[PDB]
């Protein structure tokens, strides 16, 4: 079966606070901050369909990291993942 | 940075890449194809230098994906100028 990365923290945001974290992402206010500024612009951006969030997942990829970000709905799940 | 409506052709040439988009730190729109414009140019342009706070680069610039069950659009600064493209899956 197929190796998944490491992962290396995880944030939870519940507008605008911290509710949950670990790892590299543990009471990083910071990071809370620009993450949750990044979703608030990606969530209202619209490519045709003024109807449709147009992803189900944000990723911002480093070299030897990812942040992967899900939206639901004023929740955010940030996963930081070690690179494939 | 240099000319770069050359870039914008042939990467669109590539059957799968519906749109590209060039802009900067200001947000100009500084040529698109296909499926972005100039509507697209402003948040294209805040969602890299948003993405670029989340580190104080070992030279780690990102690359911002937005995934849908279609396609992609994928955002990287590369340099002053920020380079959006739209593929589908």
């Amino acid at each position: 079966l197929e190796r998944i990365p490491d992962q290396l923290g995880y944030l939870v945001l519940s507008e605008g606070a911290v509710l949950a974290s670990s790892g590299d992402l543990e009471n990083d206010e910071q990071a809370a901050s620009a993450i949750s500024e990044l979703v608030s612009t990606a969530c209202g951006f619209r490519l045709h369909r003024g109807m449709n969030v147009p992803f189900k997942r944000l990723s911002v990829v480093f070299g030897e990291h990812t942040l992967l970000v899900t939206v639901s709905g004023q929740r955010v799940f940030v996963v930081k993942r070690q690179n494939r | 940075a240099a000319t770069l409506e050359q870039h914008l052709e042939d990467t669109m040439k590539n059957p799968s890449i519906v749109g590209v988009l060039c802009t900067d730190s200001q947000g100009l729109n500084l040529g698109c194809r296909g499926t972005l414009s100039d509507e697209h140019a402003g948040v294209i342009s805040v969602l890299a230098q948003q993405a670029a706070k989340l580190t104080s680069d070992p030279t780690d610039i990102p690359v911002v994906c937005l995934e849908s069950d279609n396609g992609n659009i994928m955002i990287q600064k590369h340099d002053g100028i920020t380079v959006a493209v739209h593929k589908m899956a």
